[PDB]
């Protein structure tokens, strides 16, 4: 009878993932004019 | 308040009592003939005749 063993090495099995997201943001509105260069008052002709 | 220019008639006379606290109002109608944002305009100043 021996009964004499053995060892091995550590073997382990792991599944890994990591993840992100998105998002968009926007604003925006209707045009109500926009800001122009010599604002003034003026006299049109044709 | 028309950047363009306004039947001339004869302009009303805007009455505010006496007294009390009025807010007036200017809507600035961009020169074509369209409400525009108040922009560009960095300073405004009202003037009333020889008052203030």
């Amino acid at each position: 009878t021996r009964v004499h063993s053995y060892r091995g090495v550590l073997i382990i099995t792991d599944e890994l993932t990591v993840e992100a997201g998105s998002r968009v943001s926007l604003s925006g509105y209707v045009s109500d004019g926009g800001t122009s260069d010599v604002f003034t008052i003026c006299r049109l002709l044709d | 308040a028309p950047m363009n220019g306004k039947s001339n008639n004869c302009n009303e006379i805007v009455k505010i009592p006496f007294d009390s606290s009025c807010l007036l109002g200017v809507k600035l109608y961009n020169c074509e003939n369209k409400r525009v944002n108040v922009n560009s305009v960095e300073a405004a100043f009202i003037t009333i005749d020889t008052a203030f």
